[PDB]
């Protein structure tokens, strides 16, 4: 319907992308790295969504340069995305007390 | 990298015992460790992975254990078909390391060897050559010692012994003595024989053969 | 059927090279890596190195001396393994193993037995071993078939096309004047030869030769 | 009140199965765990497995061979081990716990003497112990009673209904000809016997019996 409403769903497909993606970039960029955690890739979608979220937890994460950059991507993504859908939320109010006020 | 420390390198029970193959890791790796079988001339089999959970195909007796750094397989009742070398794997940080390997031999009751002699082919001795040779199987202990007599004078040159791995069909081992002559060195003798000399008896098994 | 194929041998002097191929079946994801694992005689397994075949990315093993350089052909889904300049030290079976990207190796390839040698290839000789005329017999009969003159290993023997299994035992080949000799041994039923035929199939992978040697009682 | 009740012995041959109870009372949460824990003669504690009878989920100690399979009856608010094919190691004493979802056993049951035997039930025969017309007295006078011939283990001996436990030692059991033999003695003033009654009750819980021996000077 409303522009919001999609850009928050396109947002939440484009962060699912996301979170695959760098879960496989994550595996390829760390595998090579003596001491390196994050190379399998059940745990490396695990890492992608505490990332994302911002959790960061600690128990995996990225110590090779690309592993970083790809762990960037994915911070901005989770971060962008559900910042849209405050922003989503926040129309939504404001249509609707516009509403209740008459306006 | 991570070290992978298996100690004992060789386990023995006896039939039908709980046996129990160790794997420390140099640091905690969870439970990121998985289990290979390899029997003689083999390739390794996958056992057990993650540290305790069962792969489909694979016998109930066998089941694994631990976390951290300290990690166990075992066998409950071991039998002859579970003789094998076992391999633990980490994949806990990069790269992948293999621990050193624990033999498994199995403790079974003595039993003497089946001896047989065996003449040289025709075959062969139309290409001038002649191999006498003499199987010594299914003995317990591996302990063992092989005589060689050509008209009743032990013969020790031109002997070539061959001992195989504990059988994970029954426990035993089995060995081949072969006494390689050329084909003049055959004709001017008549009687061979071979000899084993085995905990099992006092008296050596002796097989022999007149080539006419 | 069988997930990975490797051929059986390879003869390489010293200085040379070796290309060894792995071919895969059975189900293929992209997240598959390809893994290469070497054997010494007698010793443990020792890892050398992965690649990713629907990237491309290969890794090494950093502690040993790197004498490999994997590749991968998406097409024919076979993994290369090329082995270059070779010393003694680099005899062994070499495994191809497939790993979903879980950490463990599911399944395993037979293994390709590389010898570095300056020796010739020498199909095997294969004798047969029946008992003489004075032998007695009980329950059981006991046969063999002797394989010798034969470089470089392995050979692998089998009793009735692999139908005779039980009562089989095959010994570790013994090595004189450039040349492998070993022997197999079977023991059936004594009623059952030469009723039923028993005959002993040797594989010499390195001359590309098998041949069959039926056992018949002696004339 | 007693918080969790278990039967006091199980006889098991061979190779057959058995199934323990663990009845539980007082505050009842769905974050409460039920634990088994096993323990031979003369051994340790050894953890078995836990179930929350809530969801009905079961988890096992993976170091040891799983001989249990837990369940529980949320209606009659009881716990289940089910312990199959025993041998003679899995001879000994089962305790269940219960355990708020905090990691400690607040309350414990009695446990259950699981014996894993051929032999038969046997419940034992209990004679008075009194001292002879020549042991002279002092200022206390010992008493005790014998129970023999019963199996398996275990049995409970108590003086006066429990209400006498100053001055009572049970000895251990000894095993011979497949029937366990003990003797109870108690102490008591020499002034209060026999002008105050002294009994010793005796519980097998194996044959469901319960007797009691008066122990009176002897005639
Ligand atoms: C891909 C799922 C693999 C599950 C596994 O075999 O892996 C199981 C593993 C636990 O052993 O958990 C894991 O790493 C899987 C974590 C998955 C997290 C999913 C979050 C969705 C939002
Ligand atoms: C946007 C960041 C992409 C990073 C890709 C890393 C690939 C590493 C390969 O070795």
């Amino acid at each position: 319907s409303a522009l919001h409403w999609r850009a928050a769903g396109a947002a939440t497909v484009l962060l699912v992308i996301v979170l695959l993606a760098g879960s496989y970039l994550a595996v390829l960029a760390e595998r090579g790295a003596p001491g390196a955690q994050l190379i399998t890739y059940p745990r490396a979608l695990w890492w992608s969504v505490e990332t994302a979220t911002t959790v960061g937890y600690g128990d995996l994460y990225p110590v090779t340069l690309w592993g970083r950059c790809v762990a960037v991507v994915v911070m901005v993504a989770g971060i962008t995305s559900f910042g849209l859908v405050t922003a989503a939320l926040a129309t939504w109010f404001v249509g609707r007390e516009q509403e209740r006020r008459g306006h | 990298d991570i070290l992978l420390t298996q100690s004992p390198a060789i386990l023995s029970v006896s039939p039908g015992e709980r046996v129990s193959f160790s794997c420390r890791a140099s640091q905690s790796i969870g439970t990121d460790i998985h289990w290979y079988q390899q029997r003689t001339n083999g390739s390794p089999r996958l056992l057990i992975k993650y540290a305790s959970e069962s792969i489909s195909g694979i016998p109930s007796r066998f089941s694994g254990s631990g976390s951290g750094t300290d990690f166990t397989l075992s066998i409950n009742s071991v039998e002859s078909e579970d003789i094998a070398n076992y391999y633990c794997q980490q994949s806990n940080r990069w790269p992948f390391t293999f621990g050193s390997g624990t033999k498994l031999e199995i403790k079974r009751a003595d039993a003497a060897p089946t001896v047989s002699i065996f003449p040289p082919s025709s075959e062969q001795l139309t290409s001038g050559g002649a191999s006498v040779v003499c199987f010594l199987n299914n003995f317990y202990p591996k302990d063992i010692n092989v005589k060689w007599k050509i008209d009743g004078s032990e013969r020790q040159n031109g002997v070539l012994n061959s001992w195989t791995d504990q059988d994970s069909k029954d426990s035993t081992y089995s060995m081949s003595s072969t006494l390689t002559l050329t084909k003049d060195e055959y004709e001017r003798h008549n009687s061979y024989t071979c000899e084993a000399t085995h905990k099992t008896s006092t008296s050596p098994i002796v097989k022999s053969f007149n080539r006419n | 059927q069988v997930q990975l194929q490797q051929p059986g041998a390879e003869l390489v002097k010293p200085g040379a090279s070796v290309k060894l191929s792995c071919k895969a079946s059975g189900y293929t994801f992209t997240s598959d890596w390809i893994h290469w694992v070497k054997q010494r005689p007698g010793h443990g397994l020792e890892w050398i190195g992965e690649i990713i075949p629907s990237y491309g990315r290969a890794n090494y093993n950093e502690k040993i001396q790197k004498k490999a350089t994997l590749t991968a052909d998406k097409s024919s889904s076979t993994a290369f393994m090329q082995l270059s300049s070779l010393t003694s030290e680099d005899s062994a079976v070499y495994y191809c193993a497939r790993e979903r990207g879980d950490g463990y190796f599911a399944v395993w390839g037979a293994g390709t037995t590389v010898t570095v040698s300056s020796a010739k290839t020498t199909p095997p000789s294969v004798y047969p071993l029946a008992p003489g005329s004075a032998a007695q017999t009980n329950s059981m009969v006991t046969l063999g078939c002797l394989v010798k003159g034969y470089f470089p290993e392995p050979v692998t023997v089998t009793w009735n096309s692999g139908s005779l299994s039980s009562g089989v035992h095959t010994f570790p080949a013994v090595l004189q004047s450039d040349l492998y000799t070993l022997s197999s041994s079977v023991t059936v039923p004594s009623s059952s030869w030469p009723s039923e035929t028993v005959t002993c199939n040797v594989a010499h992978p390195a001359s590309s030769t098998k041949v069959d040697k039926k056992i018949v009682p002696r004339d």
